[PDB]
C-alpha cells in the first residue's frame, strides 16, 4: 500500500550543539543517530558494561576447548593414518601446507614435513 | 502537527548533550583499534625482531 | 645562552647541532617564566628555532 | 526504574501506565496471544491484591519494586504492528509532497546563464 | 551458448532501467525481465551438462585487454570449468524463479521496472563473478554486486533504517574488501600472474590466506562480519532471497573453494565458532526473516569449516552451496508468501493456522524445511552429512571441537526451523488480517525450486554422493538423533527461566551495540580532533592585525 | 500565472507586471536563523581553539603520536627495503655519508 | 493588504539638533538608515568639519567629531577595540581629536540614525590641524565658505 | 613590568564563552521504563512476582 | 469505498459499543455513545486499561499512551477512531 501516512520531523527553532553532524534527520518522524546504539537507551536497557562482564567469561568459554585440543592432543588418537598414496602422486600431495597429509606419524619423513609446514609471514632474502 | 495524535508528538526530547567522549576511554579504544586493524606491521616487526635475535646467537657462538 | 652551549659543546665532546638546541631552551624557559601558558613552551621553541636557522 | 515522563504523571495514570505496559511485554514475552490470556488474568490478579492500600510509603515501595522489574523485563523486540513507529512499514512509499516547475529555464534570458565575475 | 549465460542478464538490467522501459510500462518490462532470465538459465544448463559431465572447459577472450602496465596484466577473459558451471548453474536457476516472483511481488510498487532491472543486474554482476578467469575481472564482479547490493537493500529509501542497513552493507564489506585487494597483491607480486591455472600454491607468505581469507568472511558473513547480514532484511523479500542464496553470501565460499591457498586453523575455527553463533541467534528471534538470515549465516560456517578440511572438503563445500541455494531460495518465497497473507506482520506470534497461505506455500515451507534440517534422502541430507562424516576423520586436533560445533549446531537448526513451522501453521490463529495470495507466478517460481531440490536428490552434485566414508552406526546416525530432538522440542514449545541467558543470547550477544563505541563513536571523534585541533588550530596562521 | 513567452518564442522578463515571474530564484531555500548562524560557528571555529588541558593531551597523543609512529614506520619500510635487495645501509637526511643511488653496471 | 497609509517620507523623517563651534543652534533632517555624517554634509556645513575615516578601505567616507548626551551614548554603534575598527578608531582619536576629547566624544559615521534618535542634540567638536595628501588637509582655522557638500569627489589619492 | 613582544601577541588560552540558552533537541520516541541495566545476576530475574505471573500460569 | 481514510461513524460506533460489553458488571442497556465508563459504566482504571488495549485490537492501532490516557468515555473513543487515518 503506497502512500501511507507517514509523521514529518520539525525543523530546529533553537540554537543547535556543536557537533549536530551525529544525528541522521532525513525529513520524517523520528530521526536516528548516525550508527546506531552510539548515544540513547539501548534496546531492553542493557549497557556496555553487562556485554563485556558477561563476554569477559563466555569468551574463556570458547577459547578453553581449542585451546587445549591444540596443545594436549595430537595426531595419535586417530584410529588410523591418513590416505595412501604412492609416492610419484603423494610426493606433490604433501607439498601443500594446507594439506592432512602431513598429519600421517607412519610416514619415514613424518618430522621433516611437519618441519616444512610451518607457517612463515615475511618472506626472508 | 496533523498526525500527533496517531504517531505521538514532539514533546519528548532526546537526552544526549552532544559532548566528545573522555580522553581516556578514547585514547583507550583508539590503541585497541591500532592494534586490532594494523596486526600486519606487528606481526613484521617481530618476524625483524626474531630473525636479527638469531643472526646475534650465531654471531656469538661463532667467534668463540 | 653562550655558557649553555660551550658547557654541552665541552660535555659531548663534539660540535653539532644539539648544543644550540639546548642552549636555546635554556635560554627561552629563562625568557618564558612566569608568564600564561603558551608562553614557557613557546619561548623555548623560539630561541631553539633561532639556534638552529643560525646553524 | 521509570522515565522523566512517567514521574512527572499523576498517580492514577503512574499506576495505570504500569498496567498497561505490564500487559505489553506480557505480550513481548509469550510465544502466542493463547499463552498470553492466563498472564494478562494473573497480572489483572496481582494488581487487585494492593487496591485496598492507604499507606503512601508501603504504595511507593511496591510502585517502585514494579517499575525496576519493568525496566529490568523490558524486551529487546518488541511486537510493534507495521504501519506505526517501529514498525516494519512504516515510511515506506509516502505521497510526494507538491514540488514546484520552472518550465523552459534555458530560454529565459539566454546569452546571460553564467556566473558573475 | 556460452557467453548467453553472462551478458544476457546485464542486457535485461540495461533494458529496463534505460529509456526503453518508458515505453514498455510495467506490464513490458516484467516480460522483458521473465524472457531474458529464461534464455540465460537454458543456457546455463548447456553450459552444465558440457563441462560438468562431458569434462570439456571452454576458455572466451570476450573484449581484449582491459589494461595492461608492465607486468600487471588484467584482461578481459572468462574460462567455463567445472566450478564456473556449478555456479551458473546456480546462479541463473535461482535467479528465474526470483524474477518469476518478484514480478508478481512488487506489482503494486510505483517503479516496478526499477527494481527488476536492479535485479537483473545483480544477476549479472555474479555471473561476471563466477565467469571470470583472473583475479581482476573477479573484482570487477565483487565490487558490482556490493553495488547492487546496495540499490537493492535500501530500496525503500524514505525509511532511514532501510538507507542506514544499506549503508552498513557497504561499510562493512568495504573492509574486507580492502584486505582482498591487498591479498591479491601479495598473489600476484610473488606468482607473476593474475589467471586461477597459473595460480598454483603450495607454500606462501601467510599474510596471502589470511588476508584471503578476511575479504571472504566479509562477502560470506562469518563471524564479527555477519552484522550487516541480519540488517539486510530492511529490503524486499525477493532481494533477500537471491543475497542468501545465490549472489554475495556465496562468494566468498566460491573463491576460497576457487583458490585453496588458505590456512586450514583459521578457517576451521572461524567457520565452527560461526556455525554455532549463528545457530543460537536463529534460536531466539521472533523475527520470520530473520531466522531464515541466521540459518543462512550457519549453513555457510559449515562449508568454511568443510573448504578446511581439504580438496575432497572443498568438494564437500561446493556440493553443499549448490544444495543449499535452492532451499534457502525456496524458504524465503514461502516466507514472503506467508507475511503478504497475514497484512505484511513478520512476526512469528501473530500466525497460526492454515488460511492466510496457499496450500502451496505450506508445502513449500515444509519441504524446504525438511531438507534444511538433513531429513533423510532428502536434498541437505547428502551434503550435510558429507561434510559431518568428513568432520568425524579429520586427523587434525582442532577438527574434533569443530565436529562437536557442528552436531550442537544441528541440534539448534532442526530446534528453530520446526519452530518457524510450528508457530506459523499448527498453533491457534492470533494475527487479525487473513489475504492468502494464489497467483500463478509466486506458486510456478516455488514449484521450480522444489524440482531442483528433487534433481539434486536425484543427480548429485559431483562424485561425492554414494561414496561411503568408514564410520561405525553411533557416529552415522547420530546427526538424525539431533535432528529428531531438534523437532521433538520444538513441538513442545518449551523454555528455560534462565532470563538472562535468553536475553544475552537474543540480542544477540551485542555486537552492533559494542561496534558501536569500539570502533565507530573513535573514528568519529579522531575525526574531530584533526579538523578542530589540527586545521583550525596546531596548523593555523592568522592574521596580523594593524 | 505569468506569461514569460510569446506564442512564437520570444521570452518576455515582465519587470513591471503583476504576476510574479518564474526564475532563477524561484527554488531558493528559506533561511532557517538557527542553521545559518551554527554554519557560521562551524566555518570560523579557529577563534574557538584554545590551549586548555584536553587540547594540549590529545594534539600530542594523536596528531604527534601517529605523525611520529608513521615516520618510524617509513624508516622500517626504508631499511627493510634495502636489507632486502641487497644494499648496505643506505644515507637518508641526516644520516653521515653512505651510499645514496645504486649503480646499474652494479650486481647487488 | 488593505487600506493602510502610503508610505510618506515624514515617516522616516529625524531631526537632530546641531550646535556648530560658533554656538549657533541648527535644525537637522536626515532619513532612517543615514549615518549622521551623511546628514550633516547634505545641511550644508562648511568642509573644515568633515576629515576621512582613517581605517583600511574607507578613507572615502567623511567623518566628523561630535558630543553625544549620556542618554544617547547606548545608541552610537559597537566597535570592538581589538579589531582592525577599532584600530581605525584609535588613530582618529590620536591624530585628529587629540587634547579636544571629552567623555562624549564620538564620531559621526558610527551613527546610524533612527527614530530613537529623534530629538536627540549634538554638538560639533573641535580638531586639530591634518594632512591626507595635497589636496584634502585643514590648516587648523575654520574661515571657509566652501561646503563639503559641493565637492563633487572625495579622493583618497 | 618590562614591556616586551609578549604584550603584542594574541596568545590563545581564552576559553570561548558558552551561554544559558536552552539548545535545540529532536524530538524522539517515549520509553516508558528506560534504568540502564549493568548487572548479569539480578535478584529481579528470580522475583517472586514474575513467578506469579509469567512462570506459573498454566 | 468512502471517506478520506477515515472510517465512518456508524460503523465505528458499532464496533466501540461491541467492544465495551465485554465486561461482567456490565449491564447491556446502558452502553450507549457519549457514556462515561466510570461514572456511567461503573468501570475502575484497570477496566479502561483493557478496554483501550482491546480497542487497540479491534482497529488495528498503536494508539500513543498519552492519547490513551484521554479516552474517558465510550464518545471519546469513538471521536479519537474516527480521526485516524490509519484506522482499519
Ligand atoms: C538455545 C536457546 C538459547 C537460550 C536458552 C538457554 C538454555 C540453556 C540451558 O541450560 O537451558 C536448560 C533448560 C533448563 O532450564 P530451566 O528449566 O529454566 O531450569 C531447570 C529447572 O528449574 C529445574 O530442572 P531440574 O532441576 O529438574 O533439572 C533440569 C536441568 C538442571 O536444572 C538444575 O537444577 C540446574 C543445575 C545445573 C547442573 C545440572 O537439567 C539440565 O539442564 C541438565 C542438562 C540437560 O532446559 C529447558 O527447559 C529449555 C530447553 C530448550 C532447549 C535447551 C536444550 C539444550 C541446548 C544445548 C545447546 C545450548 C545452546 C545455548 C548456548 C549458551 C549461550
Ligand atoms: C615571525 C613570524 C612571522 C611569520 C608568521 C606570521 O606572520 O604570523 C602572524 C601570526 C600572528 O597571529 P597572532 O594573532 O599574533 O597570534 C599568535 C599565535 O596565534 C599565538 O597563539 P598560540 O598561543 O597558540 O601560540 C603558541 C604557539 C607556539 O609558538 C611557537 O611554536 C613559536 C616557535 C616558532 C619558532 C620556529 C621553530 O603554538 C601554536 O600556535 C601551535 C604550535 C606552532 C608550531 O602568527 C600566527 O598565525 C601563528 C604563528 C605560529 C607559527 C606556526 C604555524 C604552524 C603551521
Ligand atoms: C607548542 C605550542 C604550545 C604547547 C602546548 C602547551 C600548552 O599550552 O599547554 C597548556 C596547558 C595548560 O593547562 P591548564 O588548563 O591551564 O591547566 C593545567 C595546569 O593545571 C596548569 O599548569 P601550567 O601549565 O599553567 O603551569 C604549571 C605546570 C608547570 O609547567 C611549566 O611550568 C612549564 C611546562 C614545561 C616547561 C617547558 C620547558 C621546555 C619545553 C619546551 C621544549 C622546547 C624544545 C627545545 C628543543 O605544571 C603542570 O601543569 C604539571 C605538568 C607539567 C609537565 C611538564 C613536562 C614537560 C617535560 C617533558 C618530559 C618528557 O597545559 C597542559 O595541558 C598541562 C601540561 C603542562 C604543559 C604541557 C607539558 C607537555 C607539552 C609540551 C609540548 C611541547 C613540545 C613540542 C615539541
Ligand atoms: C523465450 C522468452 C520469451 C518471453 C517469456 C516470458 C513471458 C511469460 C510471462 C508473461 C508475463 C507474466 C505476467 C502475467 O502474464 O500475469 C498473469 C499471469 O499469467 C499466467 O498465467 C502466468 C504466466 C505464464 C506462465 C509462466 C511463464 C514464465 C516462463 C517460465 C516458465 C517455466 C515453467 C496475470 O494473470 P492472468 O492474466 O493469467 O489472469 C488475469 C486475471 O486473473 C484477471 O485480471
Ligand atoms: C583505521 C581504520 C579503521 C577501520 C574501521 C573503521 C569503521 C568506521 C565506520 C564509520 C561509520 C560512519 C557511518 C555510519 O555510522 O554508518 C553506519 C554504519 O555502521 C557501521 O559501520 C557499524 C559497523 C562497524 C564495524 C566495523 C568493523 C567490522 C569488522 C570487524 C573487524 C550506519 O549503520 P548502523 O550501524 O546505524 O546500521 C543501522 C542498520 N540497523
Ligand atoms: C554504469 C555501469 C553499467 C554496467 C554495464 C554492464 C557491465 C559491463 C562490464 C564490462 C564492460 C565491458 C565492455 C567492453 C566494450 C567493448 C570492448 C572491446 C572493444 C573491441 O573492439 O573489441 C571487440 C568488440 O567485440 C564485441 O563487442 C563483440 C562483437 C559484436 C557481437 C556481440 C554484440 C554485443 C551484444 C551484447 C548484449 C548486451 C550485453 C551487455 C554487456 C572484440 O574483439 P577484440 O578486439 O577484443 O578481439 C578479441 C576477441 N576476438
Ligand atoms: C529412549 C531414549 C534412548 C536414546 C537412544 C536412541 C535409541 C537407541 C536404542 C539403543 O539402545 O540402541 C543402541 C544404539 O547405541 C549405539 O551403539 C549408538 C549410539 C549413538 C546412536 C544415536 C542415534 C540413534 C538413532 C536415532 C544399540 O544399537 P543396536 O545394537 O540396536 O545397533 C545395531 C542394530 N542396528
Ligand atoms: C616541504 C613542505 C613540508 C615540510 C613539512 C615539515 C618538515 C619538518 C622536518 C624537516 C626536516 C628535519 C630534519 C630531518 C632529519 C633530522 O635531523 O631529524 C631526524 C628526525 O626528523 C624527522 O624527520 C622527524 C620529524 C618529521 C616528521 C614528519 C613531519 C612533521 C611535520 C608535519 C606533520 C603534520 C601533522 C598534522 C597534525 C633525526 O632522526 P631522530 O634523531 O628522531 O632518529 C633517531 C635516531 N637518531
Ligand atoms: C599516519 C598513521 C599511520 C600509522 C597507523 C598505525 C601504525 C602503527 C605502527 C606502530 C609501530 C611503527 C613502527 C615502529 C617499530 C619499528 C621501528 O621500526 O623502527 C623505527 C625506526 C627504524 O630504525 P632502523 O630500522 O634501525 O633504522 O627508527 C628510526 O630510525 C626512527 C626513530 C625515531 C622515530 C620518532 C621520531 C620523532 C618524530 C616526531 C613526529 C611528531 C611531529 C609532530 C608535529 C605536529
Ligand atoms: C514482567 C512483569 C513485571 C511486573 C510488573 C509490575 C507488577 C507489580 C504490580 C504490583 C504493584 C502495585 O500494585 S503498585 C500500588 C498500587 N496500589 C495503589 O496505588 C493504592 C490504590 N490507590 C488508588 O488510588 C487507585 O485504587 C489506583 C489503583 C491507583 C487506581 O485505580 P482507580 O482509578 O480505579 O481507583
Amino acid at each position: 500500500g503506497a502512500g501511507a501516512p507517514v509523521k514529518l520531523a520539525p525543523r530546529p527553532d533553537k540554537p543547535l550543539p556543536t557537533w549536530y553532524e551525529l544525528w541522521w534527520d532525513n525529513g520524517y518522524y523520528p530521526g536516528q543517530p548516525a550508527a546506531d546504539f552510539m548515544f540513547g537507551a539501548w534496546p531492553g536497557n542493557m549497557t556496555e558494561t553487562y556485554y563485556l562482564r558477561f563476554w569477559s567469561v563466555f569468551g574463556l568459554a570458547l577459547a578453553a576447548p581449542f585451546y587445549y585440543v591444540a596443545n594436549f592432543t595430537d595426531e595419535t588418537r586417530m584410529p588410523m593414518v591418513p590416505q595412501q598414496y604412492p609416492a610419484e602422486v603423494r610426493d606433490v600431495l604433501v607439498q601443500r601446507r594446507n594439506s592432512m597429509l602431513k598429519h600421517d606419524f607412519s610416514a619415514p619423513d613424518f618430522k621433516e614435513v611437519k618441519d616444512r609446514a610451518k607457517i612463515y609471514w615475511t618472506p626472508m632474502y | 502537527t496533523s498526525l500527533d495524535h496517531v504517531f505521538g508528538d514532539n514533546s519528548n526530547k532526546l537526552n544526549y548533550n552532544f559532548e566528545p567522549m573522555g580522553m581516556g576511554s578514547l585514547f583507550i579504544r583508539t590503541m585497541v583499534m591500532v592494534g586490532v586493524f594494523f596486526f600486519p606491521v606487528f606481526i613484521m616487526i617481530n618476524d625483524d625482531y626474531k630473525y636479527t635475535s638469531f643472526l646475534d646467537k650465531v654471531a656469538a657462538a661463532k667467534a668463540a | 645562552f653562550s655558557f649553555t652551549d660551550a658547557t654541552v659543546e665541552n660535555m659531548r665532546g663534539k660540535h653539532d647541532m644539539t648544543s644550540g638546541m639546548v642552549a636555546g631552551a635554556v635560554t627561552g624557559f629563562l625568557f618564558g617564566m612566569g608568564r600564561p601558558m603558551p608562553q614557557p613552551v613557546a619561548w623555548p621553541l623560539a630561541f631553539a628555532g633561532a639556534a638552529v636557522a643560525a646553524d | 526504574m521509570a522515565s522523566e515522563v512517567v514521574l512527572a504523571l499523576p498517580h492514577k495514570l503512574r499506576v495505570m501506565r504500569m498496567y498497561r505496559t505490564g500487559l505489553k511485554e506480557l505480550i513481548n514475552w509469550s510465544a502466542n496471544r493463547h499463552e498470553w490470556y492466563p498472564r494478562a488474568y494473573a497480572l489483572r490478579q496481582e494488581f487487585e491484591d494492593s487496591k485496598a492500600l492507604t499507606d503512601r510509603e508501603e504504595i511507593r515501595k511496591k510502585l517502585e519494586h514494579g517499575e525496576e522489574l519493568l525496566a529490568r523485563f523490558r524486551h529487546w523486540e518488541p511486537l510493534i504492528k507495521p504501519e506505526f513507529v517501529g514498525g516494519t512499514a512504516y515510511s515506506i512509499n509516502p505521497a510526494q509532497p507538491k514540488l514546484k516547475f520552472i518550465p523552459n529555464y534555458d530560454a529565459m534570458d539566454e546569452y546571460k546563464k553564467g556566473d558573475h565575475l | 551458448m556460452f557467453l548467453l549465460s553472462v551478458f544476457f542478464p546485464l542486457l535485461g538490467g540495461l533494458v529496463n532501467t534505460s529509456p526503453i522501459a518508458r515505453f514498455l510500462g510495467h506490464r513490458g518490462s516484467s516480460i522483458i525481465a521473465i524472457g531474458c532470465m529464461v534464455v540465460a538459465f537454458i543456457s546455463s544448463v548447456v553450459i552444465y551438462y558440457e563441462v560438468v559431465f562431458m569434462g570439456c572447459a571452454v576458455s572466451v577472450d570476450v573484449f581484449g585487454t582491459w589494461f595492461s602496465v608492465g607486468t600487471f596484466h588484467a584482461g578481459w577473459t572468462f574460462n567455463f570449468d567445472l566450478l564456473t558451471a556449478n555456479m551458473l548453474f546456480t546462479v541463473t536457476g535461482v535467479s528465474m524463479a526470483v524474477h518469476m516472483y518478484a514480478c508478481d511481488y512488487m506489482r503494486q510498487d510505483p517503479h516496478l521496472n526499477l527494481f527488476l532491472g536492479y535485479l537483473s543486474y545483480f544477476t549479472g554482476f555474479m555471473c561476471v563473478l563466477v565467469a571470470a578467469d583472473n583475479l581482476l575481472v573477479m573484482l570487477v564482479g565483487w565490487e558490482g554486486i556490493g553495488v547492487c547490493s546496495y540499490l537493492l537493500i535500501g530500496y525503500w529509501s524514505h525509511r532511514l533504517s532501510a538507507v542506514k542497513s544499506a549503508q552498513k552493507a557497504i561499510l562493512v564489506n568495504r573492509v574486507s574488501d580492502g584486505l582482498l585487494m591487498w591479498g591479491v597483491l601479495w598473489v600476484w607480486y610473488h606468482l607473476g600472474s593474475l589467471e586461477y591455472d597459473l595460480l598454483n600454491v603450495y607454500s606462501a607468505s601467510g599474510f596471502v590466506g589470511l588476508s584471503i581469507l578476511i575479504g571472504a568472511m566479509g562477502k560470506s558473513a562469518q563471524i564479527l562480519f555477519h552484522v550487516w547480514l541480519a540488517d539486510a532484511m530492511e529490503g524486499p523479500t525477493p532481494v533477500s532471497a537471491l543475497i542468501h542464496a545465490a549472489t554475495l553470501v556465496t562468494a566468498g565460499v566460491y573463491l576460497l573453494v576457487r583458490l585453496h591457498i588458505h590456512d586450514e586453523m583459521f578457517v576451521i575455527i572461524v567457520g565452527s565458532l560461526t556455525a554455532f553463533m549463528a545457530g543460537v541467534f536463529g534460536a531466539t528471534q521472533s523475527d520470520l526473516k530473520r531466522v531464515i538470515a541466521y540459518s543462512t549465516c550457519s549453513q555457510l560456517g559449515y562449508m568454511m569449516v568443510s573448504l578446511g578440511l581439504g580438496e575432497t572438503g572443498g568438494e564437500a563445500s561446493m556440493g553443499h552451496l549448490m544444495t543449499h541455494a535452492s532451499f534457502k531460495a525456496a524458504l524465503f518465497l514461502a516466507a514472503g508468501m506467508v507475511i503478504s497473507g497475514n497484512g505484511g506482520n513478520q512476526h512469528i506470534a501473530r500466525y497460526g493456522g492454515s488460511a492466510h497461505s496457499a496450500m502451496f506455500t505450506m508445502l513449500t515451507l515444509m519441504v524446504a524445511s525438511l531438507s534444511l534440517i538433513g531429513w533423510p534422502e532428502l536434498s541437505g541430507f547428502y551434503s550435510k552429512e558429507t561434510i559431518l562424516n568428513l568432520a568425524a576423520i579429520c586427523a587434525d586436533p582442532i577438527a574434533d571441537v569443530a565436529h562437536t560445533l557442528l552436531l550442537l549446531t544441528a541440534m539448534l537448526t532442526s530446534a528453530y526451523t520446526t519452530k518457524l513451522f510450528y508457530q506459523c501453521f499448527m498453533v491457534d490463529f492470533s494475527g487479525s488480517s487473513v489475504t492468502p495470495v494464489r497467483n500463478v507466478l509466486p506458486i510456478l517460481a516455488m514449484a521450480i525450486l522444489l524440482l531442483d531440490i528433487m534433481l539434486k536428490v536425484w543427480v548429485g552434485t559431483n562424485l561425492l554422493s554414494g561414496m561411503l566414508f568408514f564410520l561405525p552406526w553411533g557416529v552415522k546416525t547420530l546427526p538424525f538423533g539431533l535432528m529428531v530432538a531438534g523437532i521433538l522440542t520444538a513441538t513442545a514449545a518449551v523454555g528455560s527461566e534462565r532470563f538472562t541467558l535468553i536475553r544475552f543470547c537474543g540480542s544477540r550477544w551485542g555486537f552492533d551495540q559494542l561496534f558501536a563505541r569500539s570502533p565507530v563513536n573513535p573514528i568519529f571523534d579522531l575525526g574531530r580532533i584533526t579538523w578542530a585541533i589540527g586545521d583550525r588550530g596546531l596548523l593555523s596562521v592568522g592574521n596580523l592585525r594593524a | 500565472e505569468a506569461k514569460q513567452f510569446t506564442p512564437d518564442g520570444k521570452y518576455m522578463p515582465g519587470i513591471f507586471s503583476k504576476a510574479k515571474p518564474l526564475d532563477r530564484s524561484t527554488q531558493w531555500v528559506h533561511k532557517n536563523p538557527y542553521i545559518e548562524a551554527w554554519y557560521y560557528r562551524r566555518d570560523h571555529f579557529e577563534n574557538e581553539f584554545v590551549w586548555n588541558y584536553r587540547t594540549t593531551i590529545e594534539a600530542l597523543w594523536f596528531l604527534g603520536g601517529f605523525t611520529a609512529a608513521a615516520y618510524a614506520l617509513s624508516v622500517f619500510a626504508f631499511r627493510q627495503a634495502d636489507r632486502r635487495s641487497g644494499y648496505p645501509k643506505r644515507q637518508i637526511l641526516g644520516d653521515e655519508p653512505a651510499m645514496v643511488l645504486p649503480d646499474e653496471r652494479q650486481f647487488y | 493588504h488593505g487600506p493602510a497609509q502610503t508610505p510618506t517620507v515624514f515617516d522616516k523623517l529625524v531631526e537632530v539638533t546641531v550646535v556648530d563651534m560658533n554656538g549657533i543652534r541648527h535644525r537637522v533632517r536626515g532619513l532612517q538608515g543615514q549615518s549622521l555624517a551623511q546628514a550633516l554634509v547634505e545641511y550644508g556645513f562648511p568642509d573644515t568639519y568633515f576629515f576621512p575615516n582613517m581605517g583600511f578601505y574607507t578613507q572615502h567616507i567623511v567623518d566628523a567629531h561630535v558630543f553625544v548626551p549620556k542618554e544617547f551614548w547606548g545608541k552610537v554603534q559597537n566597535v570592538d577595540p581589538e579589531s582592525d575598527d577599532g584600530l581605525a578608531v584609535k588613530r582618529m582619536f590620536r591624530d585628529i581629536v587629540q587634547d579636544y576629547q571629552r567623555d562624549t566624544s564620538f564620531f559621526a559615521s558610527y551613527i546610524t540614525l533612527g527614530a530613537e534618535h529623534n530629538g536627540m542634540t549634538v554638538g560639533i567638536g573641535p580638531i586639530k590641524p591634518w594632512i591626507l595628501h595635497s589636496e584634502w588637509a585643514f590648516a587648523g582655522v575654520h574661515d571657509s565658505r566652501n561646503k563639503q557638500f559641493d565637492k563633487p569627489t572625495v579622493e583618497i589619492w | 613590568s618590562m614591556k616586551t613582544l609578549a604584550d603584542y601577541i594574541r596568545w590563545r588560552n581564552k576559553e570561548p564563552i558558552k551561554a544559558s540558552v536552552e539548545e535545540w533537541r529532536p524530538p524522539v520516541p517515549v520509553i516508558n521504563y528506560d534504568k540502564p541495566q549493568n548487572d548479569v545476576l539480578s535478584a529481579l530475574d528470580k522475583d517472586p512476582i514474575v513467578r506469579r505471573v509469567l512462570i506459573n500460569p498454566k | 469505498g468512502f471517506g478520506g481514510g477515515f472510517l465512518d461513524k456508524d460503523s465505528v460506533t458499532e464496533r466501540v459499543l461491541h467492544v465495551t460489553k465485554h465486561f461482567e458488571k456490565i449491564d447491556a442497556s446502558k452502553v450507549s455513545p457519549a457514556a462515561s465508563f466510570e461514572k456511567d459504566l461503573g468501570l475502575d482504571s484497570l477496566d479502561v486499561v483493557e478496554l483501550v488495549m482491546a480497542l487497540e485490537e479491534e482497529f488495528g492501532l498503536e494508539i500513543p499512551d498519552a492519547e490513551a490516557d484521554k479516552i474517558a468515555s465510550v464518545g471519546d473513543a469513538i471521536n479519537y477512531i474516527c480521526s485516524n487515518p490509519m484506522a482499519k
